[PDB]
């Protein structure tokens, strides 16, 4: 009954919440005992400034606490781990009738520190940042009730803060990030530099006017991901120049992981932000270059998704393409060729769908002009998940499929395109 | 009497915040307030007034105590170097006299043997916690109980508890 | 979009009080409070939570952003060696939870360059002002919207403001 | 008109109330006038911890104030003297109506040490231990009535706390603390060690099982004291074991001073507390034993009181003996024999009185059986005062008189034996 | 006039607590609070301004002077070392302006020199005590009397005293 | 449309009020946003004691920072310009219904410095000395209104606190002061020293008995100034003697400038009071003695002012005395003799007037009797601005007009004697 994590490869700090307490009173402050009437106070005055983190790792060599700290600082931009300024105090008026008690106890602000790889997570640790406490108050014990014996709980933590997941994606640091100094606008070719060769790499740009883009490497190889640099472009800015804020936190737009997978990104992007592309281990000596280029036509069809180039569609029969399954209301297209001389009309029936996750797909016929690519609407809203529906498409003709994924009861997406005639 | 349901051997035992020692109520002073004041007294918890209380026993000496007790639980090594204050606030009514005074609270902790469902042996240690105030409100020359001013016995102003773990042989 | 009704050069302005950035909201801690209880959180201004941010260009580096922004505004090095302090005090409603968490505001200082009503270069500077809680009332559970934990870029919790003065040549 | 102290020799810690302030302003910290609506508040920080304790004694060379310092820790378990960290500070809303003052002054807890020897104080220490203050407030002063002048007030001091006396024993520390390691049971014999020769020395042991005992030296000299030590057995224990927590403040229980008074004690005694025997200067080179024993059949009807025995009762006439008067609600017990041949015949009028105090007594007959001593009460309610009803009493016998003081009018008990016939 | 029923001789005398001087009354600096909030402001006596002032004659030198007072009436010279705060609070009205100045009180002691029930000759010595606020509401422009703002003569602002001892000779 | 400033010359230290900031938020502490039901504080803790005065000049050599933090301290007495230890806080409860914004300000008390020389400043200092701060608070801003541009203020101050403006005069440092040891009684006669040649300088002086006196120097050469040192005689005190309290903070009585001008002083001294008076530049070597006179007569009427004797009236026509105005309420009086024989039966025609300030006028003839000198008052309330009216006087005979200031319309006061006959 595990949740399908459909993040993308790398890693991610996630803030778990605050108000984290440990069992069997280890971070118990202490308690008042007010009567009624008077009041009570319990105070940390930061007299001295040391705090005291907690942390455990699955992995002390790659993510130790160091490594971790590095990680946060990335994220959350948090920088003061072993100290604080920041006081807190308790104050508890007890109301004219009762006695009432107060108990205070330290907190800790939960996070957790992964690398998720294939559908796992390969790394994990966990960082208690020192908080600013918690404070429960009960009314006066009653003599004697009686003392009831307990054994000790298990060691662990107990949320006393509300409920928080909040996940954000950082940059690698063992990975070289290369920049483009000038804005981008309609086209630009960007070499691939022998300063980072084989390696993956990360390349930071912006864009001069805000737009849809079509970003791929040549022939579609290797398969590139896009990332959005978290709050950027808030700040200092020079016309048609790229602006670097050494932001390493990072939300994943689109891409596969799989560097053999032929394909290319159409990604909407922002003049006032700016955006990561990686590019994967190749296992190639040959030269590369990363292509953008501002679309203005049909292909803004497609934002924001990553399209697979398929190519051994060349005989009738069964076929089916694994891949990284999107996220609920995120996209991935598959550009296709129908087997057979394109004569305008001999024709083959055509069925398309998926495994195990529920899809809403357009299919779009393509045609290029002198005037670039044309997509015309030739099929919508459809129920891709065990859909039995066929369409007759033309033999020879060129087919982009959208898919929306709505419901995502698996990590990969299966897509299937059976072909009969 | 001293009689427990568990099996033979030692544990360490969370007795509970709360407790406060016997003789030693009033060494720390105490205000008079007066006719629609309020005094406020407070202290703050570093290490001269943090180091604990043992009373150990032949089987079970400080360090025994000590180490069990902050492997178990809390850590008051580490803890009662980082200062911690508390206040209590009391409002003299008109007309009228207020007295308040203050002594430090306790986390009581034990070590004690068990065989053949007896306590046989214990061994005590007080951790310094917060504190607590009592007070009264008083004529010139009325008589004030003994049992205000001095504690006998310790004694848990709280709840007493009984938080317990068996320890395992070296 | 980034046009502005001024002549041609550089200008120092002053962006107002009250600015909060971007993902930071929650790293100094929170507390939860209860049931009646009042939480009082606070900070104290010195050396190093004072220490601004700077985010300079190619014409206008951090030394230049400095001078000029303690010239015409207010001298941050001299005024955040003095420690000043600020608190924030929340009361939890009887039988609720209460959650509030602290994070620090910032003057917002730029140098911009104007060309033909047109700002085509700018600077920035945030120097540490004081401090700004959020709370929230929960139950055990209940699903909070992100927006309230993480803000996504940064914002003015106050009014804007767009305080300039023209920068003379050397 | 001075009270009676029937406290027993020795040293005595007395806390006498908390508040205490100097005459003349000497410890008057200031005064706040407070416009109306407005608050004021006067604060003792703590930002350095000195403090200035107060010390008078009548004995530099015993009762200095190392010495006097000592033994409040030992009553009281003071331990910070010069310093404190605990803050005081008060606060006054003036009302809309009018304007207020408040004055605060440092105060005093008063701490009286003596040393009590047959029937007055011979040494005698104060100690004011510095406290946490006194606020009086008070309406706005007109103008300007019209200062009337006056003579500084003598040196001394001002009681503004409320009334207190509390009296705790605290163990000679000039003489040694032997211990019995091991719980006594039915029977224990602890033989006097060279190592304490002719000086007075404690016996500290503690009881397996509650009940009630019977304690003595050798033909019962000389006479014994018995203290329980306040608050123990509260914490550490070993089941059969003494455990000493290092308690000297002592609550006496009973026995005499004068250590040429034949005499035996009969005491209840807790398995959950230690107890103090105290042995008297012994001007004799002759070894001695002390003997404890557990009473489980009459005798039981004597506790808590020492036993005079009575050995001059051999003539006809007015015997009169002695002691130190317990106090109120307190007991002393005699056990005498009336002269003359036991033929079970003979007989004597026998009138029992005493002086000044008032006290209940009961009489028993004493025969001893082979199942121990046997107590057959044959007179109860007698009120001894200047007593002048007598009784028959059988020539021989041996009895003994259990007297209960009620009214104590003297710091010595007198009790008359007059025998007629 | 300076008529005095006592005999011939020399005298101390603590003229009481509540004591301003002259000129000196803003000299601390003040608070302008406004609209419901309200305004704190306090002191610490300690070191350098618990320095007495001292105004001694041909008979009564300083020294005298100091030793008389301390040996009679408080000590200040062991006292003032030890740290000793205050704090007044007021709270602006809505939609006015409040305006709160501080300033020192002290204790007067006087020595006095005594001839034929006459006061010939005397000493003064003004010892730090605690503190006091005076405030005003105020609109824009509003002329305020010169005798809120500056004291011409030495005042007590409570009741004098007059608390005398006779000084005897060596 | 300036003010006139009938100021004497020499030093003043002008407390210009309390609760200055400075232009375009130089001096904000900081804004806290608080919610409703919320409140917030600012506080200055006073951690380190540092403050930063602000302090500009006209003339860097006489009126450095140091001189005129010597002259603030000798006019108000402070003493820290650097430091502080003066905590003030502010604290805000937001109402139930809405948020609200605190803003707090550092402050300043501003002190001016003025050397006034003849009806103009030529000199001028601003001290800012750190104050308490200033809090304003108001509701929490809308989104977003628009944020409107602003250009920056001039740099400045603004007052938020009180008016007010505190005039004190001071002693001129690079002036001796001599001291007149003993109290004065009906008559003195202080011989000018040569340790105090041709500069001008000071006396301090003091009375026994509260009276009016008579001042001046030989031949009522040169003119000579006094003052009353601000609270003076408020503490220690010998019979018969000065008590020197180093007051260097002065109150202008009477006097002139003019040091040619003959000149007497009439004044009102108290004995419980300490006086200046100030002798001015005497540019000659010959020597000189200040005559003190206690006045028991007719004289008592001219208090307090100083009386010009004139000496040029030996003839008819058109005659005008120019001084100093003294400020509205003030006094001048002018002795005079009527030209020609006294014969007691030849008179004179007087008309006596002022240009531009309106003063009310009383007359005295002056007749020297072997008791003193007697005045009778022959005319009252006279109007003297522009004033046609005239009175016939005795050939020879001498005069006194006393003039009271109603109207100070020039720095000046311009008296005409016009003679006819
Ligand atoms: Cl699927
Ligand atoms: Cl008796
Ligand atoms: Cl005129």
């Amino acid at each position: 009954t595990q949740r399908v994590l459909p993040y993308s490869n790398g890693l991610y700090v996630i803030n778990k919440g605050d108000g984290y307490i440990r069992t069997n009173d280890k971070d118990l402050i202490g308690t008042l005992l007010i009567e009624a009437g008077s009041s009570g106070s319990i105070i940390q005055p930061r007299l001295r400034n040391t705090t005291r983190p907690l942390f455990t790792t699955s992995n002390d060599t790659k993510f130790s606490q160091q490594y971790t700290e590095e990680r946060l600082k990335d994220a959350f931009n948090v920088q003061l781990f072993n100290t604080s300024t920041s006081l807190f105090k308790f104050v508890e008026e007890a109301p004219s009738d009762k006695n009432i008690c107060i108990k205070a106890y330290n907190t800790y602000e939960k996070y957790e520190l992964i690398d998720y790889q294939n559908g796992s997570i390969v790394n994990k640790a966990e960082y208690y940042l020192p908080s600013l406490g918690y404070c429960e108050v009960t009314n006066a014990p009653s003599p004697e009730s009686e003392v009831v014996k307990m054994q000790v709980a298990e060691d662990g933590f107990i949320q006393n803060g509300p409920e928080e997941e909040i996940v954000v994606g950082v940059i690698d640091p063992s990975e070289n990030i290369q920049e483009i100094n000038t804005a981008i606008s309609d086209n630009y070719t960007y070499n691939i530099p022998g300063i980072v060769n084989n390696n993956p790499f990360y390349i930071l740009f912006t864009v001069n006017t805000t737009g849809i883009y079509k970003i791929n490497a040549q022939n579609n190889l290797p398969s590139l991901k896009i990332y959005e640099a978290i709050g950027s472009g808030n700040r200092n800015f020079q016309s048609g120049n790229l602006c670097d804020d050494d932001i390493k936190a990072i939300n994943y737009i689109t891409g596969f992981d799989s560097p053999n997978a032929k394909s290319y990104l159409v990604v909407l992007l922002n003049k006032d932000k700016n955006y990561y592309i990686r590019v994967p281990q190749t296992s190639s000596n040959i030269e590369n270059q990363i292509q953008f280029k501002r679309e203005e036509g049909d292909l803004r069809n497609l934002m924001n998704s990553s399209v697979n180039i398929i190519d051994n569609l060349n005989s009738t029969g069964a076929h089916y393409y694994t891949r990284q399954s999107p996220d609920v209301h995120d996209y991935i297209s598959y550009e296709f060729t129908i087997p057979g001389n394109f004569n305008n009309k001999d024709t083959s029936n055509i069925r398309l769908y998926t495994s195990y996750n529920q899809g809403i797909g357009t299919l779009f016929r393509v045609t290029e002009t002198i005037d670039g690519y044309n997509l015309i609407n030739i099929q919508q809203n459809l129920h891709l998940l065990n859909n039995t529906n066929s369409i007759r498409l033309l033999n020879g003709a060129i087919y982009i499929l959208k898919v929306e994924v709505t419901e995502l009861n698996n990590y990969n997406i299966r897509l299937h395109i059976d072909i009969t005639n | 009497s001293d009689t427990i349901d568990l099996a033979d051997g030692n544990y360490v035992v969370r007795r509970g915040d709360g407790w406060i020692l016997s003789r030693q109520n009033q060494i720390l002073g105490g205000s008079v307030i007066s006719n629609g004041s309020t005094g406020i007294v407070g202290d703050l918890r570093v290490n001269d007034n943090a180091i604990p209380y043992y009373y150990p026993t032949p089987s079970f000496n400080e360090e025994y105590i000590k180490n069990n007790i902050q492997t178990v639980f809390t850590n008051f090594t580490e803890a009662n170097q980082i200062p911690i204050g508390f206040e209590f606030s009391k409002t003299a009514p008109s007309n009228k006299n207020l007295y308040m005074y203050l002594q430090y609270t306790y986390i009581r902790y034990e070590i004690i043997k068990v065989l053949q469902h007896e306590i046989i042996e214990r061994a005590v240690l007080y951790v310094p916690s917060l504190g607590y105030v009592k007070s009264i409100e008083f004529n010139p020359g009325e008589k004030i109980n003994k049992d205000f001013y001095f504690l006998t016995n310790d004694k848990c102003i709280l709840n007493e508890q009984f938080l317990y773990k068996k320890i395992l042989e070296t």
